[PDB]
Formats: structure tokens, sequence, C-alpha cells
């Protein structure tokens, strides 16, 4: 299987991008603020998930043969880290919403202690969800409860994020239109804003949906035997591509930090 | 070494052309934007005209628009101001001040008898 | 290492200093500042209801604080002390619209402010005072704008008119001509980093604080969106 | 008014002068004297600089 | 007309006298000295803890404690040797323009746009640091309130007036007048018998504190004077002019001995100071980078770097073992 080559290439690319962003934070003070706390937390989550899960994913893919509960441990670990990434994305979306909705009280409502509070809450939630199988609810498909999968992970804790951030960014676009047509060719600013917000939300959805949709189809159609393993691996590499690409979305090409990493070279 | 002398000026009947000059000395003329100001008796100073560094852009006051041509000769360091078709109410002492900062377009050069980059003065009047 | 026992006291002093400075930072960030400005004797001291460097004012509004600044003790010279206001939330500019002669001086001051290097990135709220006085003067008609400004000869009120009861075509024309002059000044070169917020007011009004609140909210919203690079 | 400005010009004008050559020489042979004890000109050894 | 002509004649005579006795130039006579050589300045410490942009700073007498203030309206007494908040005094007026550290180290002073730079104590008998005296009588703002001793503070206002204050009575003892425009920066002499003031009219005046009168004048710039520093020998001094050029004058010669400028720079200066040996001259700029000029060859030894925004102040220790800079980014840096 080239599966390995692909996964490790994605992992090393994640390493490069996330080390880049973290070092960029290290090499500036103006780029460290209450908002950028969330960005660096997202970078840390991306690091961890790539670095550890991806090798763990290939190792579990190699073969289990019912060797006790080690496979369960690895699966729960990867679940935890991926969902931590998801919750980091949700948190940054919420921060953006509050900032653009209540600018005046935003400063007094977003404090450093509160920010650390949401970061810790997101991480503990990711842990307390991805360790759920150990409680007793019990390759990865060969071993994990598909009922738990469908009725906890997809149907709730990736839909609720997607819907919340979608609504938040729709409200952001509405505010952009309000400030465009109220005081301040206009038929292109709307196009640009729509392109931005769409591309980001749709990119997340495209890179995270396929695997869960095939999971739901397999859960609901036992007569439907199974999708091909190449479909499975394509969805897997898509998810890892999301993990690689988050920095590619967040502050990269924003003309704010992109210039910061541009001048070093 | 900043010196500003104002030639031209004097008496002339209404609607009789004139000329004026402000030849600086001791500072880089080409690097500043110039101004012309005046003050009639019983009244404070007031902006009249100006010119950018190269002379490409100009401005004017409402009253005299279309009556005065402000020309800047960078090489000779002398700034002209042609006076055309005078009116009786335009009599006042005239000055010439380069606003402080070179290489910019912001100026605060009309301080109330306190500015330091202002020329000495010149007198122009009108009578029958 | 006994000398390090004094280092212990130094560390304790550091801890206390930063403990106080934390609250200092919180309050300072929470506070909002407004640099007032305008020609002397132009309704400046009376613009705001006030029921709530030398002259400063604290007034809460719907659980938000504002710190207005009116530096009015110095001389006419402004080329130096203005540079110390590069990081204000916004500026409030008040002009007595009834003084036709002084209007040109106000115009030039505003242009200099807008094109000033260190204030290139501050948007300014705009207050025009004595609309009733201007209305009375123009209705009397002894004077005239055409006396001092030629552009008033061929000015047609824009399609975006919005008069109120009593306001005749003439007074509306005067109001919007002055406003359009200021808007032209702003739009001559803006770079998209700052604009102006025209307004109209009398000296017996109260909605002023609400107007400043709304203007500040809009400006900060635009600033955040810009940081998002749209 | 200016009767004091003219006098100030007078007192300023009437003052002894030193040739620029000698002025330069005697402003040079002080930086040529306080060179050994010059901190910035020659980096101090590690023990010398307390990093502060 | 009967007096303007006399003034012109006197000025022409003064200019002719300046031109005469000017054989050769500093660049002509010092050209045979070797270059100082590229310098390797780097940060040996950074200082954090401010609330807003910094304006002014000053070294102590012991070369270990320095005091600075920011637009936030606070005075912070640091300790370079072991970074520590020795004190944190907030002023009544959130605005501030300058700070000063008494040679004895038992008093400091600062002021702002409120036109009153007050006296602050540090040897409190009870144990609490409290303001001692507020000096009123100046009309404009203050751009320097330099100390002289435990009971005398030199001050220059923004209303073209500088005066020496007796702290005990808090009443002016002498008034200096003559500057046409605003006075910005002042610096004392090693013998504390003379001080120089630079004003926003392309002229800086030399005075005499004991007598209280202008002894000489200097005019060699095309804009206002932003900063001024006295040469250690007491025979010269430099000025930071907004016209993007630094010039040096000599009292004995009464002229301008040599000037520093280049086309690479189109930014006016903000602060200037001298090295202990005098060969190095530290010049600030508006582009966040602080140059170092060869004070005796008109050359540049290699600019510093690594500051966020406009550099506001600058200084060197009494012993010259370190250099400190402040900016609008609320940071304080210390260099080797
Ligand atoms: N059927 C599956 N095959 C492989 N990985 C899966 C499967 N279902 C869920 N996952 C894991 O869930 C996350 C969703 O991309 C990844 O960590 C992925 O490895």
């Amino acid at each position: 299987s080239v599966y390995i080559t692909v996964e490790l290439a994605i992992a090393v690319l994640a390493i490069l991008g996330n080390v880049l962003v973290c070092w960029a934070v290290w090499l500036n003070s103006n780029l460290q603020n209450v908002t950028n706390y969330f960005v660096v937390s997202l970078a840390a989550a991306d690091i961890a998930v790539g670095v550890l899960a991806i090798p763990f994913a290939i190792t579990i893919s190699t073969g289990f043969c019912a060797a006790c509960h080690g496979c369960l441990f690895i699966a729960c670990f990867v679940l935890v880290l991926t969902q931590s990434s998801i919750f980091s994305l949700l948190a940054i979306a919420i921060d953006r919403y509050i900032a653009i909705r209540i600018p005046l009280r935003y400063n007094g409502l977003v404090t450093g202690t509160r920010a650390k509070g949401i970061i810790a809450i997101c991480w503990v939630l990711s842990f307390a969800i991805g360790l759920t199988p150990m409680l007793g609810w019990n390759l990865f498909e060969d071993v994990v409860p598909m009922n738990y999968m469908v009725y906890f992970n997809f149907f709730a804790c990736v839909l609720v994020p997607l819907l919340l951030m979608l609504g938040v960014y729709l409200r952001i676009f509405l505010a952009a239109r309000r400030q465009l047509k109220q005081m301040e060719s206009t038929l292109q600013k709307e196009c640009h804003a729509a392109k931005s917000l769409a591309i980001i939300v749709g990119l997340f959805a495209l890179c995270w949906l396929p695997l869960h949709i095939i999971n739901c189809f397999t859960f609901f159609c036992p007569d439907c035997s199974h999708a091909p393993l190449w479909l499975m691996y394509l969805a897997i590499v898509l998810s890892h591509t999301n993990s690689v690409v988050n920095p590619f979305i967040y502050a990269y090409a924003i003309r704010e930090f992109r210039q910061t990493f541009r001048k070093i070279i | 070494q900043v010196q500003l002398q104002e030639s031209g000026g004097g008496l002339v009947q209404p609607g009789g052309s004139l000329r004026l000059s402000c030849a600086a000395s001791g500072f880089t003329f080409s690097n500043y934007k110039m101004n012309w100001v005046r003050q009639a008796p019983g009244k404070g100073l007031e902006w009249v005209s100006d010119i950018s560094q190269s002379g490409a852009s100009i401005s004017y006051t409402g009253s005299v628009k279309g009556r005065f041509t402000i020309s800047r000769d960078n090489a000779k360091n002398t700034l002209y101001l042609q006076m055309n078709s005078l009116k009786p109410e335009d009599t006042a002492v005239y000055y010439c001040a380069r606003c402080p900062a070179p290489f910019t377009r912001d100026c605060f050069d009309v301080t109330s008898t306190t500015y330091a980059y202002r020329g000495q003065g010149t007198q122009v009047t009108v009578s029958s | 290492e006994d000398q390090r026992n004094e280092e212990k006291a130094q560390r304790e002093a550091n801890k206390k200093i930063e403990k106080q400075l934390q609250k200092d930072k919180q309050v300072y960030r929470a506070t909002h500042r407004l640099l007032l400005l305008g020609a002397d004797n132009s309704g400046k001291s009376t613009i705001v209801k006030q029921m709530r460097g030398i002259f400063e004012t604290k007034f809460q509004v719907d659980k938000v604080n504002f710190h207005m600044f009116d530096v009015g003790g110095q001389r006419d010279e402004r080329r130096k002390w203005i540079q110390c206001f590069n990081d204000v939330t916004a500026i409030i500019f008040v002009v007595d619209s009834s003084d036709y002669n002084r209007l040109q001086e106000a115009l030039n001051l505003f242009k200099s402010i807008w094109n000033n290097r260190w204030l290139r990135t501050i948007s300014v709220i705009l207050f025009l005072n004595k609309q009733d006085l201007l209305a009375e003067k123009v209705l009397a008609g002894k004077s005239k704008i055409e006396d001092y400004f030629p552009e008033f000869a061929r000015y047609t009120t824009p399609e975006d008119a919005t008069p109120e009861p009593g306001e005749d075509p003439r007074v509306t024309r005067a109001k919007y001509f002055i406003r359009d002059e200021f808007l032209r000044i702003s739009t001559a070169s803006g770079d998209g980093r700052h604009y102006c917020y025209p307004h109209f007011t009398c000296a017996v009004d109260t909605e002023n604080a609400r107007r400043i609140f709304n203007d500040c909210r809009d400006i900060i919203q635009r600033m955040h969106l810009r940081q998002y690079e749209l | 008014q200016a009767r004091k400005l003219v006098e100030q010009l007078k007192m300023e004008a009437n003052i002894d002068r030193i040739k620029v050559s000698k002025a330069a020489a005697d402003l040079m042979a002080y930086c040529e004297a306080h060179a050994k004890e010059d901190p910035l000109l020659t980096p101090v050894p590690a023990s010398e600089n307390p990093f502060r | 007309d009967q007096l303007r002509q006399e003034a012109e004649q006197l000025k022409n005579q003064i200019r002719d006298a300046r031109k005469a006795c000017a054989d050769a130039t500093l660049s002509q006579i010092t050209n045979n000295i070797d270059p100082v050589g590229r310098i390797q300045m780097r940060t040996r410490r950074t200082l954090r803890g401010h609330l807003a942009k910094i304006y002014a700073m000053h070294w102590g007498t012991d070369s270990r404690l320095l005091v600075s203030a920011s637009q936030d309206g606070k005075l912070i007494i640091w300790d370079s040797y072991t970074t520590n908040k020795v004190h944190a005094i907030p002023l009544r007026s959130s605005w501030v323009m300058t700070c000063a550290y008494a040679p004895s180290g038992n008093y400091v002073a600062c002021g702002g746009l409120d036109n009153i730079c007050s006296i602050y104590n540090l040897k409190t008998r009870e144990g609490n640091v409290r303001v001692s005296r507020e000096l009123a009588g100046h009309t404009g703002y203050l751009s320097c309130c330099r100390f002289l001793d435990d009971n005398q503070i030199v001050t220059s206002s923004g209303d073209t007036t500088c005066a020496l204050w007796d702290i005990e009575t808090g009443q002016q003892t002498t008034t200096f007048t003559g500057h046409t425009g605003d006075v910005m920066s002042l610096s004392l002499a090693p013998d504390t018998r003379l001080f120089v003031s630079g004003a926003c009219d392309a002229s800086a005046k030399l005075w005499d504190v004991r007598e209280g009168m202008c002894r000489q004048t200097f005019t060699g710039h095309e804009s206002d004077i932003n900063a001024i520093c006295f040469f250690p020998n007491g025979n010269a001094f430099a000025t930071g002019s907004d016209d993007a050029t630094c010039r040096l004058f000599d009292l004995r010669a009464d002229q301008e001995l040599m000037t520093y400028s280049h086309d690479n720079i189109i930014c006016g200066i903000t602060s200037v100071s001298f090295s202990k040996s005098g060969r190095l001259l530290l010049a600030g700029y508006d582009d966040f980078n602080c140059n170092v000029w060869d004070a005796l060859k008109a050359d540049r030894a290699g600019v510093l770097a690594g500051h966020d925004n406009r550099v506001s102040c600058l200084g060197v220790t009494d012993d010259g073992m370190a250099v400190a800079t402040g900016s609008w980014d609320s940071f304080l840096k210390i260099w080797n």
C-alpha cells in the first residue's frame, strides 16, 4: 500500500506548517494576543493529532487480530486528538462571532483567564468524549461500536460544530453587507466575502465528511457489504489533509503573518 | 540661516495687475511645500494659496480663485504670485511661509503671530 | 547566599507590582478615549449633555465607558503636541457652521489633520453645530454663501436628501453643500484606512452620546473586519 | 522691543573665536585619550559585562 | 527700517566672523584616523511591563536603576542588573512628557500636557512614596524637567520659556526668554554651569544658569530641533533635527564642525546621545532603527535593529557600560 507513504508525507507536511506557525508566534509580540491564543492552541492540536495519530492510524491499519485492548487505546487516542482539533476550530469561530457582534464589550468580555478557560474546556471535552469507549461501551471499524460512532461522534459533535460555525459565518457575511451598502463595484466585495467564507466552511466540510458519510451508510445498510478500502483510505487522507491545511486557512495568505514568514527568508 | 524676503507690492488702482516674489535662502527649497498668507487690518491671518513640491498640484481660496496664479520656480528658489484684477477689499500685508516638515503634505503654518518660518512682509493697497 | 534574602524581597515587590498592573491593564483596555477638537468658541463645551489634558469627561453608556479629551490650555501652535495622539479610538470635530469666514480655516485644519502622517489611520466623527442659527441666517438672506464660495452657484441637492419639517430647499441646500465639501475633503485621499461620519446638531440636543456610541461601534466593527482582510 | 534683539545680536557677535583646525584637534585628542576605558568601542570580556 | 538694517549689518558681520578663522574642516583634518570598525551590538536584556507607548527614560547615578514613563500615565523604576519592578508610581494626570532621576537618587520628577511637572520622592520616612511638590507657573506643556541637585530642577516648556525652579518654595527663581518658537530638549554640562536648549525654530541657545542670559546661538538646520546632547568634554554638542540630519557645533569655534546625513535616510531624528569615549554617537530615527555614527569620520558603523515601532527616547549609562532605548510599543531594551 502506498497508503503509508501518503500518510507520512501528510504528517511531515503538518509538522513543517505547524512548526512554522508556532515559531512565527515565537518571533513576534504583536502577533500574540487574546485572539492568537486560539490560533496557537489550534496549531498545538494539529501538531499532536498529526504527529501521533497518523503513525497510530497506519499501525492499527496494519493488523489487530483481536490483541486485547491496545487497539481500543490507540483508536480512542486518535479520536480524542481529532475531536480536539474540531473543538479548537469551533472555539475560534465563536471568538470571531463575539468579536464582530459586540466590539465595544468584546475587550471586557474576552480576558486572558477566560481564553485559557475555553482552551482547557475544549481539550477536556475532547478527552472526555474520545475516552468514552473505555468506560464499557465496548481494524478500527473491526473493533469499535458503530452505534456509538454514528450516534455520538458524527450525528452530534461534528454536525453541531459545522452548523454553528456556518451560522456564525453567515452572520459575519450579513454584517459585511451591512457595512458595505450602508456607508461605503460593490457587486465584487460581496463576491469576495462569499468566496472567502464559503471556501473555508466548504473546505472543512469536504475534508471531514466523506469518512463519516461512508460510516453512516455502512451502519445503515448491512446488505450493502462495504465500500472499497481505497475509498476508506481516500477519506482518511482527506481528514489528515484537513489537519495539514488548517494553517493553510488560518493566518496563511492573510497578508498579516504571511508577510512575517516571508521576511525571514 | 532660514531667511525669507518678499519683493513686489505697493500701491495700484483697482483692477491693475502686479507681481510678487518670495526668494528663500539657506534651506532646501525643493523639499517643502509653499504657502501665501495675508492679514487685513482688524482681522487675523488666513490661508490663501499653496503649491506641492513639484508644482503639479495647487489649491486656492474661495474669494480669489481664478484671479491669482501661483507659480513655483524650483531652480531659482523664487516663488511667484501673479496678482490680477484687484478688488478694493483685498488690501493686506502679505507673507510667505514654508510649512515645517519636508516630504509631506501636512502644514500648521498660520499660527497667531508665533510662527517662525514666515517671511518678513510686503504691503499692497488699492485706491482711486 | 544570604544576600539572596534581599532578592526574595525584590521578587515579592515584583509580584506585587505585576499584581496591581494586571488590574491596571484590564481597566485601561476597557476604557475608551475620544480626542475632542475644534475652533475655540464653537459650542465645544456644550456639545454633549454631560449628565453622567486639562478638560476630561467620564460618562458611562449602556455599560460602556468613555474618556473624552479636550486639550485647550496651550497656544495656537499645534505641530508638536498633536503628534502625541497617534493611538486614539476616534476624533470628534466640532465646527460652528454659521461662521462663513472661519469655515475656510476649519476646512484647512481638517485637511491638514487628514493628511497628517501620524494621524493617517484615525477616523474622525464630525459634528456641525448651530443648524438653527444657520437656518435663521440663510432665511434672513442678507448675507449669502455665493459671497465667499463660488461652488454654491452650480450645486444641486443630491438624490440622497433627507430633510425634516420646516427645513426649506434653501436651508437643505446650504447644509448639504457644507457636508459635501467636507465629504470631498475626506474622499480626496482616504486609502480605505479611515473615513468621516457627518452629523448635524443643535446646542439643546441629547442624542449626541448615542451618535458617538453608534459611530464607535461601526468603526471598531470595520477595524475587526479589516483585520480579517474581509 | 527690538532694541534688545539688536543688543543680543551685538553681544553674540562680540566673542572670541577659535580656529576650526585647533578646535578639531582638541576635540580629537580626547577621544584619542579616553579610548582604553571605552566600553562600546572594544567589547568587554565576559566577566567585565554583567549583561546589564 | 532704521533698526532692521542695523540688525542685518550685525548679522552679516557675525556670519563673516564665523566664516573667518575656519581654515580647513573637521573631515579634512581627522581623515587620517582609522575607522572605528563595524560594531556587533545586540540585546543583552529586554524590559516588559508597560501599559502603553513609552515616551522618555533616564539613567540613575549608580548606573543600575533607570526610570521611565509611558502614555499610560505611570512611572516605573526598573533594575537592569536583575529585571525587577523597584517601584510603580502612577501620575495624577494620565498624560506625561518626560521623566528625570535625581543624581542623589532620592527624588524623581515628570510632567505632561497639564503644564506642571511635579516632584516625586523615593526615601519616604513613613514607608509610602508620595508626591512632594507640584510646580505651577508654566503656561505650555513641558518637554524636559531635568534635575540639577536635591533642590533645583531645570525645566523647559512648550511656551518658549525655560526656567530654573527652587523646589523648597516651589517658585521660579529665574526665567530664560528669547527663543522664538517651542523649546523641546535641554541638556546640562559636566560642570553644571551651562546648559543648551533646542527650540522648534532651527536654533539652539546656550545659556548660563548662574547669570541667566543667552551667551551664544547656533543655526545650521532646516527644521525644528528634536533632541540635543552635550559632549562629555563640554566643548561641543549634537542636535537631532527633524530634517533628517544631525549636526555638531563647537562653543569655542562658534560654528558647525561637521554634519551627519545621507540620502538613504529621509526621516527626522528623535533622540541622540553620546558614548562614554565620545567616538560613538547614538542617533535615533523614525523608521524603528537607531543608527550609530562615527562622531569623528561622518561614517556609519552599522545600524541596530529589532524594535517594533517609533523609538521615543534613548540614553547611555554614566559609566557607558550599556545603552537603553524606548519606543511606542511599550517595550524597553538594553544593549551590550
Ligand atoms: N472506518 C474508518 N477507517 C479509518 N479511520 C477511521 C474510520 N472511522 C473513523 N476513523 C478515524 O476517525 C477520524 C476521522 O477522520 C480519523 O482519525 C480516522 O482515522
